[PDB]
C-alpha cells in the first residue's frame, strides 16, 4: 500500500503490509496465458535456484525409476506438502527414493558367472550376459516381408 | 543456377524497409498491377524511347 | 553474430515429464537451421526412454515466429506455423533467399538487442487478437510420442546386431507413400507446404461454425439445449453487450429460447461470439437459426 | 431520458441505468485492425508530433524536433547551482562504474590474444528454477516449477575453429533520421550565384 | 449527511465534471464526497490507464495498491440490478476483491461484461468527456503505466 | 535504525547453517557448510577479521554465552569445538558422540555447561572442565534441537518423533512430553525471560510454548503459519527478539518471517535471499536482523 | 586496416591532399550553392600543380 508494484531491489527494509498487498482494480483482458503469467523470456520465469546435488538427484532419479518425486515449487498452493508423479505408486511404496533400502525384493534375474580368470576363452567377471534374454533379433515372419516391400516402395523413389 | 546472390531480385524485395507507419491508417488502401497486354508489349515498350 | 543465451525456449512435450532435469550447455556447438549463425546448443534427456533431443534453431528464429527451439511448434497452442499463420495474419514475410535472409536477420537482431528480450517482436500486436478455431484444435495433453529414438537402421536389414541393448526402435518405419512423409525443416518453419498443417486446417474446415440468417434481416434466434435451471433475466445481461436488444420468445417445453435485435449484424455477431463457445451456468447453451 | 444518439449526451457519459448498447463517443465495438500510431498527447500540451520523429528510438531518448528548443535562454547570470559539474564523489562514482565496466570488455578483448596458456577449467554446475507458464493438468506431469542443472559443455582443446567466420552481409538501416533545427535558409542572390 | 449534486474536478488536460448517482450507491457518493473535500486528491494522480478499458485514478502513493476511507480502508459494495457498465464515461470504484473498496475510482471507456460482473457503479462524468478521451491517449508502459503526470489539480464537492 | 539499510555479507563456500549476535551485538560470528566460522564487524563497514577453524564436519550449531566471551558451536563430525571469541583459538574441545552432532547450548548464568544432540539418539551434557560427559540420555530417535531453561535445571530436546522432551538434571528422568507437531522438530529457542520456547517442524507450523512451574498442562500458547520446509530437508533454526516482543523462523521458500509477539502477525517477509534460509538472528540493541542461507549470502537487514 | 607502408606513401598522400580540398569547399561555398562542382575545383587544382612543376 506504500510501495511500486514492480521495479525491482529495494534499498530500504520493507514490510509485509507495505509490499505484498493486492493490486487493486480489475485485470485488463488484453493479456494471454504466456502474457497474464510473469515470464522472463519468452516461455516462462527462470531463476537461479540453489538446491543440494544429493536431494536433486535423489528425487530425480526417484522419478526416472518409478515415476514420483516431490514437488520443487516455491509456494504453489500454499500448503506444507505434496508430491508430484504418478501419486498412487507414492503412498503405495510409502514414498521411498532409489538411495534407500527398499521395500520390494522379487524375481531376480540370473546370469552367467566364470569368476576365476584361469580359464582362458571362459572368463566373464562382469560382462556376464543374462541366461533369458538373448543377442541379435531378427524380427519376425512378415515384418520382414513387409520391411522388403517398403524398402521396395523407397526403391521406386529414387 | 550456380551463384549465391542473383535470383534475390524477382523472388523478393531485396533490402527491404518497411515505410515508416504512423498518424494515419493506411492498412485499407492497396495498389492495381500493370496491365499485361502480351500482343503488343516489346522490350522497348517497357524502357521508353531512346 | 553469434548468440550465447542462457536457458532455452521450450514448450512441455520436447522438455520431458521429468520435473528434474538435466541439461548440457555447449557455447557455440552447431549453426541454425534457418539462420545459419552458431547458437548455444541445449541437449537434455526428457525421459527413460526418450531420444536426447536438442535445440535446433536460435533463440532468434523463435523470437520472430514464436515456436519452441526443437519441435518448431507454437510455445502457447502447439500447432505449426501454417496453421498459426492461416488462424491470423502472414505481416512477417521472412526472407528465403541467401543474403537477403541474412540482412533481415542482422536487423530483427538489431531490434531485438535494441529492446527488452522478453516479447515476440513483431506477433505481440497480433497476438492480441486471438482465440480462433486454433483453440479448439489445440491439444491438451502433451504428445510424448515424438521423443522417441529412430527406427533400427540395421534392423530393417534385418542385421540389428545390438538386438536388445538397441536403443533404437524396433517397429515399422512409415510408409513413404504418404504426403506426411516429406516435411522440410524449413517448410515447416517458414510456414509453406506442410502437410501436418494441410491435415490440421482440413480438420478445421469440417468444424462447427455460427452461420447466416436463412432470410434477410430475420434477427431470430432459435436456441436448443436451454434447460431449466436457468433464468431469463441474466441472459439479457449476458446478451446486452450486442445493443439494444429486440424479441426474446421464451419456451420452456422445448427449452428453446427464440430472440431478437434491432439488426440481424447483431445476430450475427451472438451467433459468431455464441457459437460452438457460450456456456452459462455451467451448462451448454446451444444456438441456430430458425 | 432518452439516449438513442450522440447528440442527448451533452457532454458525454454513458449512463447505466438505461440497459441499452448507448456509447458516447465513436467507441465502435468492431474497431478494424489500423495501423496508424495513438495521436498521443502529452499533460497539457499539443499533440505529440515529436512521436512521428521517435519511431525506433526508445521513451527517454531525448530529441529536440520543436521551435522552442531553437531559441536562446537568458545570460544565466552568475555562479549558479544549475550550470555546476555534478559533484566530485558523484565524479568518482561515475568513474569507478565506467572503469568497472571498460575493464570488463578490455578482459574479454585480451583473452583472445593468448587463446591456451594455462587451458580452461570449468565447473560451476548450477541449478535454474523454471516456471513453465503454459501449465496443463498433465503437462509437467504435475507441478507448477521445474528444476533444471546445467552443465557447461566440457571444451576440447584439440579441436579446430567449427565454423566459417569470413561471409559479410551489407551495412544495415541507421538509427532514425534526427530533425536539422536549422536556420530559415539564408537568401541567395543572383549575383552570387554568378560569381 | 449531505448530498451534494455533480463534482467538479480540475486534471491536468482540463476539466471534468462528474454526475454521481445517490440513489443505488449513497454510501460511495457520501464518502467520495468528503474525500472531495477534505482535500485528499489535491495532487494525487491518474496512476493506471488502459487504452479504451478504462482510466483508473486517484492514490495518495499513486502505485495502484494503496488508500484508505473514512470509514478505514475498507467498506462493502453497492451491487444494484439496475446500473450496468455499457459505454464510456461510467464512473465506478476501484476494486481489490468481493466488498474490498478503498478510494480509488475509473472512468470506464467501453462496455464490458466482467466488469458489472463484479464491480460497483459509482456514477457517470457529465460535462468533459473530450478531456478523458485526451486522458485516454496518453503513451504507457509493460504495467499500463503513464510517462508524464496526468494528475488531478483540484478538486470540488459542488452543488 | 542504527546505520543498516540491508547491507551484504559474504564469504562463505556453502550454506551458511547458522549465525549469531555478539553478546554485545557490535559484533558478529557465523558458520555453516564451509566447515568456516565467519567474524565479521557489524559496525562501521562490516568486515570479518578472524575466521576459526579446526572442524572436520558442519558446522551445525554456533552460540554465545550470554558475556559472549566464549563461543561454542557444534559440527557434523560428532566433535564440538570452544572458541574464545578473542584471539580466536581452540580451547576446549570435547568429544563424546559415535554419529553427528546436529545442536548445542550453553548455560547461561550457572556454572559452565554444555548440551549437545546427535543421530545416535542421545543427549549430553558437558562440564567444559573435565573432559567427559556428565549424563547421557538415550532417547532412541535421532535428536535435532536442544536448549537449556534458565535455572540451569531443564534439558529441552526436539527429536524426529513429533515430541518435545524435558529431561530433569537432578531425577535424570523424561519429566514433561510436548505433543502439538505432525513432523520432525527440527529448532528450539528460549525466550530470554525462561519463559517461552519456540519451535520449528516439518509439520507446516510454528509454535510457541511455555515452561512454567504452574503450566496449563496443554501449553500450545500460539501458532503461527507461513514457513515452508521441502525436499531439502534443512536444519530451519528460529529466534526471538532482544525484548521478546518479534520472532523470525527462516524457511525454504527463501522468505524471512518475523510475526508480532502479542498479536501473532506477521511483521516482516523480506525477500533478497536465493536459496533456502537457514537461520535468522536479532541484534541485542538495535533493530538489525542477520539472515543467512544456503546461497552463501548474508543480508542485514534493518527495521 | 592495411598499413601506409612504403609504396602506398605518395598514393595515401594524395588520398588525404583531395580530401581535405574537399571538406575546405564543402566548407566554404555559401548557403545557397548547388553543392554540385566539387570535381572540376579538383581537377583545377590537379593541373595547378601540374602547372607549379613545370614551372
Ligand atoms: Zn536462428
Ligand atoms: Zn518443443
Ligand atoms: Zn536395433
Amino acid at each position: 500500500v506504500h510501495l511500486d508494484p514492480a521495479v525491482k531491489e529495494v534499498q530500504y527494509n520493507p514490510t509485509y503490509e507495505t509490499m505484498f498487498a493486492p493490486e487493486f482494480g480489475p485485470e485488463n483482458p488484453f493479456r494471454t496465458q504466456q502474457m497474464a503469467a510473469p515470464r522472463n523470456m519468452l516461455s516462462g520465469y527462470a531463476e537461479p535456484a540453489h538446491i543440494n546435488d544429493f536431494m536433486f538427484e535423489q528425487q530425480r532419479r526417484t522419478f526416472a525409476t518409478y515415476g514420483y518425486a516431490l514437488d520443487p515449487s516455491l509456494d504453489n498452493h500454499q500448503v506444507s506438502a505434496k508430491y508430484i508423479g504418478s501419486v498412487e505408486e507414492a503412498e503405495k511404496n510409502q514414498g521411498l527414493t532409489v538411495f534407500e533400502t527398499g521395500q520390494k525384493k522379487t524375481e531376480k534375474r540370473k546370469k552367467f558367472k566364470e569368476n576365476d580368470a584361469s580359464n582362458i576363452d571362459g572368463f566373464l567377471g562382469p560382462w556376464a550376459k543374462y541366461v533369458d534374454e538373448k543377442d541379435v533379433a531378427k524380427p519376425s515372419e512378415e515384418e520382414q516381408k513387409e520391411l522388403d516391400e517398403i524398402t521396395a516402395k523407397r526403391q521406386k523413389k529414387g | 543456377r550456380k551463384r549465391k546472390r542473383g535470383v534475390d531480385y524477382n523472388a523478393e524485395i531485396p533490402f527491404e524497409k518497411k515505410p515508416a507507419l504512423g498518424f494515419y491508417d493506411t492498412s485499407e488502401e492497396n495498389y492495381q498491377a500493370l496491365d499485361a497486354d502480351f500482343r503488343k508489349l516489346r522490350q522497348q515498350d517497357l524502357d521508353g524511347e531512346l | 553474430n553469434w548468440e550465447d543465451a542462457d536457458f532455452p525456449i521450450l514448450c512441455q512435450t520436447c522438455l520431458g515429464e521429468n520435473p528434474y532435469i538435466r541439461m548440457t550447455k555447449e557455447k557455440y556447438g552447431k549453426e541454425c537451421k534457418i539462420c545459419a549463425r552458431p547458437f548455444t546448443v541445449f541437449r537434455w534427456c526428457p525421459g527413460v526412454r526418450m531420444r536426447f533431443k536438442k535445440t535446433e534453431v536460435c533463440q532468434t528464429c523463435s523470437k520472430l515466429k514464436n515456436v519452441c527451439q526443437t519441435c518448431l511448434l507454437d510455445l502457447e497452442y502447439g500447432l505449426p506455423i501454417q496453421v498459426r499463420d492461416a488462424g491470423l495474419s502472414f505481416k512477417d514475410d521472412m526472407p528465403k533467399s541467401d543474403v537477403n535472409k541474412e540482412y533481415y536477420t542482422q536487423n530483427m537482431e538489431r531490434e531485438i538487442s535494441n529492446s527488452d528480450g522478453t516479447r515476440p517482436v513483431g506477433m505481440l500486436g497480433k497476438a492480441t487478437s486471438t482465440s480462433d478455431m486454433l483453440l479448439k484444435l489445440a491439444r491438451t495433453t502433451p504428445y510424448y510420442k515424438r521423443n522417441r529414438p529412430h527406427i533400427c537402421s540395421f534392423w530393417v536389414k534385418g542385421e540389428c546386431k545390438r538386438g536388445e541393448e538397441c536403443p533404437y526402435r524396433h517397429e515399422k518405419p512409415t510408409d513413404p507413400d504418404d504426403p506426411l512423409a516429406d516435411q522440410n525443416i524449413k517448410d515447416r518453419y517458414y510456414g509453406i507446404n506442410d502437410p501436418v498443417a494441410d491435415k490440421l486446417l482440413k480438420r478445421a474446415s469440417t468444424m462447427p461454425r455460427l452461420d447466416p440468417p436463412e432470410d434477410k434481416t430475420i434477427t431470430t434466434l432459435y436456441v436448443g439445449g436451454l434447460g431449466d435451471t436457468i433464468t431469463e433475466t441474466d441472459l439479457r445481461n449476458h446478451f446486452y453487450q450486442f445493443g439494444e436488444i429486440r424479441t426474446i420468445t421464451v419456451v420452456q417445453r422445448q427449452q428453446c429460447a427464440f430472440i431478437q435485435f434491432a439488426t440481424r449484424q447483431a445476430a450475427e455477431v451472438a451467433a459468431e461470439k455464441s457459437f460452438n463457445k457460450l456456456i452459462v451456468n455451467g451448462r451448454r447453451l446451444n444456438v441456430k437459426w430458425g | 431520458w432518452i439516449p438513442r444518439l450522440l447528440e442527448d449526451f451533452g457532454d458525454g457519459g454513458a449512463f447505466p441505468e438505461i440497459h441499452v448498447a448507448q456509447y458516447p463517443l465513436d467507441m465502435g465495438r468492431k474497431k478494424k485492425m489500423s495501423n496508424a500510431l495513438a495521436i498521443q498527447v502529452d499533460s497539457e500540451g499539443k499533440i505529440k508530433y515529436d512521436a512521428i520523429a521517435r519511431q525506433g528510438q526508445s521513451k527517454d531518448k531525448v530529441i529536440y524536433s520543436k521551435y522552442t528548443d531553437l531559441v536562446p535562454k537568458e545570460v544565466m547570470n552568475a555562479d549558479d547551482p544549475d550550470l555546476q559539474r555534478p559533484d566530485e564523489e558523484a565524479i568518482k562514482e561515475i568513474t569507478e562504474k565506467t572503469r568497472v565496466a571498460l575493464e570488463k570488455s578490455v578482459s574479454q578483448k585480451v583473452a583472445a590474444a593468448m587463446p591456451v596458456r594455462a587451458a580452461d577449467k570449468l565447473a560451476p554446475a548450477q541449478y535454474i528454477r523454471y516456471t513453465p507458464s503454459q501449465q496443463g493438468v498433465a503437462f509437467n506431469s504435475g507441478a507448477k516449477q521445474r528444476v533444471i542443472r546445467m552443465v557447461e559443455m566440457q571444451k576440447d582443446p584439440m579441436e579446430p575453429p567449427r565454423f566459417k567466420i569470413n561471409k559479410k552481409i551489407p551495412r544495415g538501416p541507421p538509427s532514425p533520421p534526427a530533425p536539422v533545427m536549422h536556420s530559415p535558409s539564408r537568401k541567395m542572390t543572383v549575383k552570387e550565384q554568378q560569381e | 449527511s449531505w448530498q451534494p449534486p455533480n463534482v467538479y474536478l480540475e486534471t491536468s488536460m482540463g476539466i471534468i465534471v462528474l454526475e454521481l448517482y445517490w440513489k443505488h450507491a449513497p454510501k460511495t457518493c457520501k464518502n467520495f464526497a468528503e474525500l472531495a473535500r477534505r482535500g485528499y486528491y489535491n495532487g494525487t494522480k491518474f496512476h493506471r490507464i488502459i487504452k479504451d478499458f478504462m482510466i483508473q485514478g486517484g492514490d495518495p502513493t499513486g502505485t495502484g495498491r494503496g488508500g484508505a476511507s473514512i470509514y478505514g480502508k475498507q467498506f462493502e459494495d453497492e451491487l444494484h440490478p439496475d446500473l450496468k457498465f455499457t459505454g464510456a464515461g461510467i464512473l465506478a470504484m476501484a476494486n481489490a476483491g468481493p466488498d474490498t473498496n478503498g478510494s480509488q475510482f475509473f472512468v470506464t471507456l467501453a462496455p464490458t461484461q466482467w466488469l458489472d460482473g463484479k464491480h460497483t457503479i459509482f456514477g457517470r462524468v457529465c460535462q468533459g468527456i473530450g478531456m478523458v478521451n485526451r486522458v485516454g491517449m496518453v503513451e504507457t508502459n509493460s504495467q499500463d503505466r503513464p510517462v508524464d503526470d496526468v494528475k488531478i489539480i483540484k478538486a470540488y464537492p459542488s452543488g | 535504525s542504527l546505520q543498516a539499510p540491508i547491507m551484504l555479507l559474504s564469504g562463505h563456500e556453502g550454506e551458511v547453517y547458522c549465525c549469531k549476535f555478539h553478546p554485545n551485538g557490535s559484533t558478529l560470528a557465523s558458520a555453516g557448510f564451509d566447515r568456516l566460522i565467519l567474524l565479521w564487524n557489524v559496525y562501521g563497514d562490516c568486515d570479518n577479521y578472524a575466521t576459526l577453524k579446526g572442524h572436520s564436519g558442519a558446522v551445525m550449531e554456533l552460540h554465545y554465552n550470554t558475556d559472549g566471551s566464549m563461543l561454542f558451536s557444534a559440527s557434523t563430525d560428532k566433535t564440538v569445538a570452544v572458541w574464545d571469541s578473542e584471539t580466536g583459538e581452540r580451547v576446549k574441545r570435547l568429544k563424546g558422540h559415535t554419529s553427528f552432532v546436529n545442536s548445542c547450548y550453553p548455560a547461561r548464568r550457572g556454572p559452565q555447561l554444555v548440551c549437545t544432540g546427535s543421530d545416535d539418539g542421545t543427549v549430553k551434557l558437558w562440564d567444559i572442565r573435565k573432559k567427559a560427559a556428565i549424563q547421557t540420555f538415550q532417547n532412541t530417535y535421532q535428536v535435532l534441537a536442544v536448549t537449556f531453561n534458565d535455572t540451569s535445571d531443564q534439558i529441552i530436546s526436539g527429536g524426529i518423533d513429533n515430541d518435545i522432551k524435558v529431561w530433569d538434571l537432578r531425577q535424570n528422568k523424561l519429566t514433561y512430553t510436548m505433543r502439538g507437531h505432525a513432523d520432525s522438530v527440527t529448532g528450539l529457542s528460549l525466550s530470554s525471560e525462561g519463559s517461552y520456547l519456540l519451535s520449528n517442524a516439518m509439520d507446516n507450523t510454528v509454535r510457541v510454548w511455555d515452561v512454567r512451574p504452574f503450566a496449563p498442562k496443554e501449553r500450545c500458547v500460539k501458532i503461527f503459519q507461513g514457513n515452508v520446509h521441502n525436499f531439502e530437508k534443512n536444519l530451519l533454526r528460529c529466534s526471538w527478539s532482544p525484548d521478546g516482543s518479534k520472532i523470525a523462523a527462516g524457511s525454504a521458500d527463501r522468505f524471512v518471517y518475523v510475526w508480532d509477539t502479542t498479536s501473532r502477525r506477521i511483521l516482516y517477509k523480506l525477500p533478497g535471499h536465493a536459496g533456502s534460509i537457514n537461520e535468522v538472528a536479532f541484534h541485542p540493541d538495535e533493530p538489525i536482523i542477520i539472515s543467512a542461507s544456503s546461497d552463501k549470502r548474508l543480508y542485514m537487514g534493518e527495521i | 586496416a592495411k598499413t601506409v607502408t612504403k609504396q602506398r606513401v605518395e598514393s595515401h598522400f594524395d588520398l588525404e591532399l583531395r580530401a581535405a580540398v574537399m571538406h575546405d569547399i564543402l566548407d566554404m561555398m555559401p548557403e545557397g550553392i548547388k553543392q554540385n562542382k566539387a570535381r572540376t575545383i579538383l581537377q583545377h587544382l590537379s593541373e595547378a600543380w601540374r602547372c607549379w612543376k613545370a614551372n
